[PDB]
RNA sequence: CUCGA
């Protein structure tokens, strides 16, 4: 709904949620855009997001 | 197999995305190294556990990202997807 | 076919003009040389020129002065076009005091020893019986186009008026060729350069300072590494 | 002739049709 | 690179800037350090060049139509107070530089830094991910200047002279040295042709196996050339190994040119390459003798010969309607008529007379910019113009601006001028309305699997056989094949397999199908995917941009609707038609369709249209209602022929069209199922885009398509 | 901006406004030209902008009846002879009879040559008819257009698109330091100029008793004298210099309606909009690519494209709830070096130049403790009044040449609360950089790219270097011809021509005045609309063109010369296209269009960065820049511009913090904007609640 | 006038007879005044030698092919342009060249008389076939730049006699660009580089003194009028 | 409101 209502008819869209309580499950574009949350693609999607980088073994003397 | 790369075309960008699967993963391995390598350089003078420094030798002021970009393209690192 | 080290002799147009012929040149060469000492000497030909100014009843450019026809702008304007040769190296104060009426030209100038105007009938002002005009006029030595110094980068306070400063002498360098294409052995160029300048100097003293200019220049290539 | 009425400079004119009424 | 202004980097690094001046000692604390910024001291600018180092910066002008309307760029400080901007680049901001201004900002999080470093640099971002053909390339002077001194002139200076009498071989070459000593010396002409011996180009592929073939021809070798110093001039900026093309480069040859090296050598390569033909292109449209004169626009020499001949035509009708034989509105149409035929017989008369020396037909020929058409209008005539009511006027604008316009035909031209200006601006707000629908209806679209694996793909005619024997490409290859994945195995009269299934058909891979004799292809297609949510990446194909299979969490669906939405801006079917077809509306042309297939019932009448279908098995006779206004379209029956007119007794198919127009797709949907829908929609919206010279890849209608037909109703709960 | 934008502006015919339309209620039907508007109202002059069409320009010769229709004159035809009576109608009364187009073949009498002329009627229809059918004819060819579109030379060669946009940028030209009037006119100038009324025409003949560039005395011949003043260096509304300057000198006889004095933009009463340029038409080195502009650092050394603007700065000093404020050169923490150039008062000087930062009035506004930060109120606990002085800009420079002071203690009429205020005005001197707008008149349009030294720039065969490079590629695609013709006769007037009168006058010359049979150099000329110069009598002009100082002819017949490359001395291989434009300086300079912002001030409500230079805002990250985002897939950016970089509010300090720490930047907070729009939802009754992962509502 | 200083010249080698040339800073726009300049100086202005014209036995109007040679007589013309030579006497030098048998044709199978002297022994001249003869007499002489074959018609005697393009100059390719470089605070300051290949009769630090000396003796014939003021 | 791409 959250992602509806920031397209078109915004007063039509927010009273059909509230009649029918819909809940926004906060994974799209759009909603994570309004949010401020990573948005769930190219560098945000889990497979890149959550990644450890660690040194090979190979370290200089010093 | 080309001119020398100048200024922030190197490491050459067709090397790197060979050690990656992707654009995108390039980007945050490249990012969380860089991050790593400002705390080396926060935490050099105070406190252990200090982060792995510039693994490579760094160039006169060269920014924490290319150094970490030039790991990459020296296949110095790993990786946990 | 080998070489004959060339030769250049000068050909007075009028005073302020001359026309030098260099040859015997390598084929196509000409047009190099003829450039060459073309941006040499629209650029790097020394020359004196007014640094600043300072009127008594002014404090900045954007006023007038009560018995002068020419504002302030105008008056600068018309002193862009003073001529001026300077022997000292070093800032030096010119000073011009007229009372109206009458008319304002360069000759009213009074210069110290060592600088010198070159034209004295140039109009500077309109005065009429109630216009006095009192000017300082600081004048430097140099090369090129330097614009006006500011008053927070020198020390100079709010009284003084910088001006642009149009150090070079020279007015107008051209050049022609002419090439002997005889399908024979011998093919040459023979360089036409044309120097006009301002009266500050002579046509060939601006090329005197291009060769010398030209020649320490040149001379880096010579030493080895 | 163009122009010839208040004290102008004088710019001459390529023109082929008269003015009958001034501007 | 890109550069900008001290005082804007100044600004823009503040906090950096402080940062390193309390660090050197310039300043004793972060405090002052900030007055010393805003005092601006000139320790700042020695400082400041270390603190942007390899920092990269974002570009952006607005209107930003599609992902390349930002760019990342290296800054370098530059003195004055303007935007440094590469001139590639400028087709992908659509920039000019008439007061066109831009916006930086300064990427500042380490992810940040990565992101405009590694996806959004601009050497990164050469080709257009709408249609992958590329952008950075040479497109204006540079154009010009290549083909300028690629030109073979026959009688220019220092050409080759074959042997004969007392001299032999004049104009042979021992060296490419040796030809720019004799340019240089005035003897030899850059665009004359010669034979040179070259020793480090590699040959043409035809011309390296019989001279060497055994072994690759190598950097040494020496070979004889029929070239220009010019056009080996050219060949010296593209590559090593590149095979020399004896060309005359036009615009096409370079973007073919510049699409070969993409696809075969590395990004790096094709980013420095296109910087030397920059740079190449710039120095000779400086020395191209390139110029407008009055002179150089030509008037046809018969103009007056020319245009008498049409004013009759207008005279003809005005007593065929002063005595009433011509209607006073088909007059009208007879003199658009008249006057349409003047404006080509004038442009074939000014094609033959302006010279190739002319230097508007050095800007056109080259592909620089403009087509003949203006300069029909420039040196020919201006012809019919159009009134704000729509039909053209009986009366044309005779005269040419370089003849001069009359008062009345300026003023008759500034109907159209202006109404051109306006109806521009609301084309232009119409289709931005259109993007942001597109783009809020596959937002969500992204690809989130490697490979759905699902048999579903779609038939591409890759080409079409004519009667004698002779293969037509189709028209559609590059927007219908290219970058699509194989969904059959492509299989010639023989049993060998020309490529298997899987592979990116590229330009070198549908010329092997092509020159197999297989005429159809099975291609995988996002209409196809079978994923719960997102598309996989084999349905998807290769990414227009990238040139190889598109990567995990690419947001397809945004670079589709961009990619359709930029070109909307030009338009006239028509742009309303895309909305009818985007919006799935019950269409105007409301064209009927063969619910069952059978036999036809042409019933035809004046009073009325009713046409009834026999079924071909069993069924009942299905009834139909339409205006005689419409017209029948020709079915390619199953005579063979394409021109058959729907008569009674043709054999169609079901859910075939009847009678022209624009079939109404809800009902194509119940009856001939999804997938056909489908594929209506997007040849039916490709019609619109491909009749306006508009090439845009299916891969991103099929995206939109695709979201169209994603849920489904409820008859029984 | 300049006298024409002035005269324009009060000529405007405008249909927006109470009792006509809503700009949401105005079709293409509107806004398109109308076929009655025929000598009435100009189908050029129009903006592009949203507003195309809604706003006209008065047509020369049109004028208002006491009904409100707008009336023009036309010459009546008795029978078929040409009268000088002339009649004003109206568009009704128009439509009533057919008009023959200005420019049709006239007897000496007034009989027409042709039979057949070109003719308007009733309803738009333009058709050839008998002379013995024409009633009325055109006054002049130029009644159609507009003062300005009058003003474009060869404006018959020129597609109306460029033709708008020439006559809309005449109206945007900066007022130069020293203005020339253009080589090539059309005649509209002299009228234009003396009409907008920013020179000064005597009212009564006389002789001009005492001239001063303060005032102009005139002794009328009865005996009176009248004075007029000199406006000098007075600040336009938009920032442009306005300065008239006495032409006439002292004892000069003036007739009256002459103008003794012109304004900006005017030379000896002549609309001098821009300066005349020699241009060579040819690509340079790619620094000219699609309509860039390469010049002369000749116009800068010598003023040429230098032009003055004025900027007006005001403070005040009001009652404030815990006392005055109150303006005064003690000011807590400032060194005694920035207050080195303040008088007594806190007033900067007349005369001082000032930097972007500096101290103009010095206003400090006195701060009450319960206002006071913890880390504030220790710092001043560990060493009442805070700074509010009246500084300069960014990006302002230039001398301070007036103040202005009004004080409630000294008569002075303020606002209630108000006790001072000051005016503080400075004058910037700026020279033509790289990026400033220029133009010609006929839509020609570009920006400085690259200004090269005098002995870069390809020279004539004397060594005369040009003074500005125009690409070819944007000449020919526009159909603004005009230039070029523009171009040719350019140089001809600027090396005169001679005709070979002997052996007759030549076939190509037969129409053209006596007049214009020999010219001298530097020669003015007019190519009067859609009269003028034809393209056959232009073409002779370039055959006859006057020889230089050395008798050389440089141009060819075709108008093409030889040039030389000052980089590398060699000549370019093919003649260019060489002739004197008409460039104007558009008032679209990088000295104001340069902005940039690290931070500054946030919107209370929604806690975003604030919008426009003036307020030292930041740019708009749109809704397309945020798809442009989302399609490179870079979703840290995108969420680093919507959070740490925008609106939140803890988010963007520890970034500043994080900056000049060294340290890494922190993670992204929560937007406050989002907060409002919860806090809103709820206005509505709307019951939001963010749920976490179990189901539990969070605050 | 007064002094602008700092202006220095380095070289880095890419072969042993091709280097680059790096002067660094140069008041603007110096660099651009002197590159062209110092090229057409390199190209046209350094004293070499080189072969004027020649004469193969059995070609007197045919200039077509030689009996017994892979390589028509263009091709050989061609090979034989590219041979390097120096001469220490100014006047026309007559040098022979045959060998007869299957075999190669090098330039060291060349006899040079006394005064020229011939860089490149091992340069490919032709090969020879079965019972393959080749005579051949070379006119050598002393020049700069490069002069065509058509002026060269006259050292051509009407009985076989073949005048070839002249390439003296003992510089190949030269080539330059420009660059701007900021010393202090201003970036106006140009940047010259040259880029030099020249055969192995010099190497290219010798070229490019040879090249300054001329030039410098040229603009001192500028100098030796008045002399008055410059910087150093 | 007026204006620039």
């Amino acid at each position: 709904w959250l992602s509806a209502a920031s397209f078109q008819e915004t007063t039509r869209v927010l009273t059909d949620a509230a009649i029918n309580c819909r809940s926004d499950k906060l994974n799209g574009l759009k909603e994570n855009v309004i949010i401020g949350k990573l948005i769930p693609a190219g560098t945000g999607i889990n497979r890149y997001r959550n990644i450890a980088v660690q040194p090979t073994e190979e370290a200089r003397a010093a | 197999g080309y001119d020398t790369p100048l200024g922030i075309t190197n490491p050459p960008i067709d090397e790197l995305l060979d050690r990656v699967s992707s654009k995108y993963a390039l980007v945050i391995y490249a990012a969380k190294r860089a991050r790593q390598i400002n705390d080396y350089y926060n935490q050099l003078g105070e406190g252990i556990l200090e982060y792995v420094g510039p693994l490579v030798e760094p160039g006169l002021q060269e920014k924490p990202l290319s150094i970490a970009l030039r790991e990459i393209h020296a296949d110095l690192l790993e990786h946990t997807e | 076919l080998i070489s004959q080290r060339p030769t250049l002799s000068e050909d007075v147009l009028t005073d302020n003009r001359s026309q030098f012929v260099i040859e015997p040149l390598e084929p196509g060469f000409g047009y190099t040389l003829g450039n060459s000492l073309r941006r040499t000497l629209l650029s790097s030909i020394p020359g004196a020129a007014v640094t600043s100014i300072r009127i008594d009843g002014v404090l900045h450019e954007f006023t007038t002065v009560p018995g002068v026809k020419e504002d302030v702008t105008e008056i600068i304007l018309n002193l862009k076009s003073l001529v001026v040769s300077s022997e000292e190296d070093e800032p030096v104060t010119m000073y011009l005091r007229k009372q109206g009426p009458g008319e304002v030209t360069a000759g009213d100038i009074v210069p110290p020893a060592g600088v010198t105007v070159h034209n004295p009938g140039m109009h500077i002002a309109t005065l009429n019986d109630k216009g006095k005009l009192e000017v300082e006029l600081v004048v430097e030595r140099g090369r090129g186009y330097v614009p006006a110094v500011q008053n927070r980068a020198s020390g100079a306070e709010i009284g003084r008026i910088p001006v642009d400063s149009i150090y070079s002498p020279v007015l107008k360098v051209t050049y022609k060729v002419d090439a002997t294409r005889v399908e024979q052995r011998t093919d040459f160029d023979k360089l036409i350069l044309d120097v006009e300048t301002k009266n500050s100097i002579s046509p060939r003293d601006a090329l005197a300072s291009a060769g010398k200019t030209l020649v320490e220049l040149f001379g880096l290539a010579r030493e080895l590494n | 002739s163009n122009n010839s009425v208040p004290g102008a400079p004088n710019r001459v004119s390529f023109a082929k049709l008269r003015e009958p009424l001034e501007v | 690179q890109c550069g900008l202004p001290k005082l804007m980097a100044l600004e823009l690094f503040k906090p950096f800037v402080m940062k390193r001046l309390v660090d050197l000692n310039h300043a004793q604390n972060i405090k002052s350090a900030k007055r010393m910024v805003e005092r601006q001291r000139p320790q700042v600018w020695d400082v400041l060049e270390e603190v942007i180092a390899e920092h990269p910066v974002l570009l952006n002008r607005a209107p930003t139509l599609h992902r390349l309307g930002i760019q990342a760029f290296e800054p370098m400080l530059v003195e004055g107070k303007a935007i440094q901007l590469h001139p590639l680049v400028c087709e992908a901001f659509n920039a000019d530089f008439d007061g066109d201004q831009m916006a930086v900002h300064l990427p500042l999080s380490a992810e940040a830094q990565a992101e405009a470093r590694i996806l959004m640099l601009s050497s990164n971002n050469i080709l257009s991910p709408a249609s992958g053909r590329p952008l950075a390339m040479p497109r204006l002077d540079m154009v010009t200047g290549l083909y300028y001194l690629t030109t073979e002139v026959p009688g220019d200076t220092g050409e080759y002279q074959p042997a004969s009498g007392d001299h032999p071989e004049t104009g042979v070459y021992s060296s490419p040295a040796e030809a720019i000593m004799a340019a240089d010396r005035g003897v030899l002409s850059v665009r004359a042709k010669i034979k040179v011996r070259l020793t480090q180009l590699r040959p043409p592929v035809e011309i390296e196996a019989e001279l060497f073939g055994h072994s690759g021809w190598q950097p040494g070798d020496a070979w004889m050339a029929e070239t220009t110093l010019g056009r080996v001039m050219f060949n010296e900026l593209l590559p090593l190994g590149y095979p020399f093309v004896n060309k005359q480069m036009h615009k096409k040859v370079q973007a073919a040119i510049i699409n070969d090296l993409a696809e075969r050598y590395p990004m790096i390569v094709v980013a420095q390459t296109v910087d030397k033909l920059k740079d190449a292109g710039f120095y000779w449209a400086t020395r191209s003798g390139v110029t407008v004169s009055m002179a150089d626009v030509l008037v046809p020499p018969r103009k007056k010969e020319i245009l008498d001949h049409y004013e009759e035509r207008a005279d003809k009708v005005e007593k065929q309607f002063q005595r009433g034989a011509l209607n006073h509105d088909e007059r009208n149409e007879a003199l658009v008529e008249i006057w349409k035929e003047a404006t080509d017989e004038v442009g074939q008369a000014l094609r033959e007379h302006y010279p190739d020396d002319n230097p508007i037909i050095t800007i056109v020929d080259s592909g620089a910019t403009g087509n003949f058409t203006q300069t029909r209008t420039l040196a020919g005539m201006k012809g019919l113009v159009t009134n704000p009511k729509g039909e053209f006027i009986p009366r044309p604008v005779k005269s040419s601006f370089r003849e001069g316009l009359t008062v009345l035909e300026y003023f008759i031209n500034t109907h159209g001028a202006r109404k051109g200006l306006a109806d521009t601006a609301l084309r232009t707000a119409d289709s931005g309305y259109l993007t942001r629908r597109l783009v809020d209806v596959s937002q969500d679209v992204i690809v989130r699997e490697h490979d759905c694996q699902t048999e579903r793909g779609i038939v591409v005619e890759l080409a079409e056989r004519a009667p004698d024997g002779t293969l037509i490409r189709d028209p559609y290859i590059e927007t219908s094949a290219y970058a699509r994945t194989l969904g059959t195995d492509a299989v010639d009269e023989a049993g060998n397999v020309i490529v298997e299934r899987g592979q990116d058909l590229g330009d070198p891979e549908i010329d092997a199908l092509l020159a197999a004799g297989i005429t159809q292809v099975k291609v995988r297609s996002v209409l196809t995917c079978a994923t719960s949510t997102g598309v996989c990446a084999t349905c998807y194909g290769r990414s227009m941009a990238t040139g190889k299979l598109v990567d995990i969490g690419e947001a397809v669906g945004i670079v589709a609707a961009q990619s359709i939405g930029e070109p909307g801006t030009q338009l006239t079917g028509g742009l309303p038609r895309v909305q009818e077809l985007f919006e799935a509306r019950v269409p105007r042309g409301k064209a009927p369709i063969a619910d069952v297939t059978g036999r036809v019932r042409l019933e035809d009448g004046e009073r009325f249209y009713k046409i009834t279908i026999v079924p071909d098995d069993g069924g009942e006779e299905v009834v139909y209602d339409k205006i005689s206004k419409r017209q029948r379209l020709r079915v390619f029956k199953h005579e063979d022929g394409s021109e058959r007119v729907l008569s009674d007794g043709d054999h169609v198919e079901v859910g075939q069209q009847l009678m022209e127009g624009s079939a109404d797709p809800h009902e194509v949907l119940r009856v001939q199922g999804p997938r056909e829908v489908q594929i209506h929609l997007v040849r039916e919206v490709q019609e619109v885009y491909r009749a306006q010279g508009v090439s845009i890849h299916d891969k991103h209608i099929e995206v939109i398509v695709r979201q169209m037909l994603r849920r489904v109703t409820i008859i029984d709960s | 901006n300049n006298p024409l934008s002035g005269l324009t502006h009060k000529r405007r015919l405008s249909a927006l406004g109470p009792g006509g339309l809503s700009r949401e209620r105005a079709g293409l039907e509107v806004r398109d030209v109308h076929p009655s508007h025929y000598g009435r109202m100009c189908p050029i002059e129009t903006p592009e902008g949203p507003n195309i069409g809604l706003i006209g320009s008065l047509s020369v010769y049109a004028r208002v009846n006491p009904f409100g229709f707008i009336e023009t004159p036309y010459r009546k035809v008795v029978d078929g002879v040409v009268s000088d009576e002339i009649v004003y109608l109206t568009a009704d009364e128009e439509d009533r009879h057919v008009v023959a187009q200005a420019n049709s073949p006239i007897d000496a009498d007034g009989r027409f040559v042709e039979p057949r002329v070109l003719v308007r009627r009733k309803a738009g229809e333009v058709e050839y008819v008998p002379s013995s059918e024409v009633d009325y004819m055109d006054v002049s060819p130029r009644q159609m257009v507009s003062v300005a579109t009058a003003m474009i030379p060869f404006l018959e060669h020129d597609d109306a698109n460029r033709a708008l946009m020439g006559a809309n940028m005449q109206r945007q030209a900066v007022p130069l330091v020293r203005s020339e009037a253009p080589l090539v006119g059309t005649g509209m100038e002299l009228r234009a100029a003396i009409d907008a009324g920013d020179v000064v025409v005597a009212e009564e003949s006389g002789v001009i008793e005492e001239v001063s560039a303060d005032y102009i005395t005139v002794m009328h011949d009865n005996g009176t004298r009248r004075t007029y003043r000199m406006r000098k260096f007075a600040r336009s509304n938009h920032g442009t210099c306005a300065n008239q300057c006495p032409i006439v000198d002292a004892g000069d006889r003036v007739e009256a309606g002459q103008v003794i004095a012109d304004g900006p933009c005017t030379d000896d009463g002549e609309m001098a909009l821009g300066k005349n340029l020699l241009v060579a038409i040819m690509p340079w080195e790619g620094h000219n690519y699609e309509d860039a502009i390469i010049l002369s650092n000749r116009l800068v050394e010598e003023d040429v494209l230098t032009s003055i603007h004025i900027e007006e700065h005001e403070i005040d000093a009001r009652d404030t709830k815990l006392g005055a404020e109150e303006i005064t050169r003690d000011i807590p923490n400032i060194s005694d070096e920035v207050l080195a150039d303040l008088d007594e008062r806190g007033i900067v000087r007349i005369g001082a130049e000032v930097r972007d930062g500096d101290i103009l009035v010095g206003k400090v506004t006195p701060k009450g403790e319960t206002e006071l930060t913890p880390e504030e109120r220790l710092l001043r606990a560990i060493f009442e009044v805070r700074d509010t002085s009246l500084k300069v800009p960014h990006g302002e420079s230039g001398k301070v040449i007036g103040i202005r002071v009004f004080s409630r203690e000294d008569e002075d009429e303020l606002p209630a609360g108000v006790n001072e205020l000051v005016r503080v005005y400075v004058a910037q001197k700026r020279k033509i950089s790289d990026g400033d707008k220029l133009a010609g008149r006929h839509g020609n349009k570009g920006v400085i790219g690259k200004i090269l030294p005098v002995e870069d720039m390809p020279f004539l065969a004397d060594g005369t270097p040009v003074d500005i490079i125009l690409n070819t590629h944007g000449v020919p695609r526009r159909m603004n011809i005009g230039q070029i013709l523009e171009t040719h006769l350019g140089w001809c007037a600027h090396s005169g021509w001679k005709v070979d009168a002997a052996k007759g006058v030549p076939d190509w010359a037969a129409r053209l005045p006596d007049e214009l049979l020999e010219a001298q150099p530097n020669a003015i000329v007019s190519t009067p609309v859609f009269d003028g110069a034809q393209e056959a009598e232009l073409q002779g002009l370039l055959s006859c063109t006057l020889p230089n100082r050395d008798g050389d002819v440089l141009v060819d017949a075709d108008g093409k010369a030889m040039l030389f490359d000052g980089r590398s001395g060699e000549p370019f291989p093919y003649p260019v296209t060489v002739g004197y434009m008409y460039i104007m300086k558009l008032h679209h300079l990088v000295d104001d269009k340069i902005h940039a912002r690290s931070t500054g001030p946030y919107s209370m409500i929604t806690q975003q960065p604030l919008g426009g230079k003036a307020q030292f805002g930041g740019q708009r990250f749109g809704e397309m820049e945020c798809w442009a985002m989302q399609a490179y897939g870079a979703a840290y950016t995108l969420q680093e511009l919507l959070t740490i970089k925008s609106d939140d509010t803890v988010g963007r300090v520890k970034v500043y913090e994080a900056i000049v720490k060294g340290e890494n930047i922190p993670e992204p907070g929560i937007p406050e904007s989002f907060k409002v729009l919860l806090k809103e939802l709820q206005s509505l009754c709307l019951n939001v609640e963010v749920l976490s992962s179990d189901g539990a509502a969070i605050e």
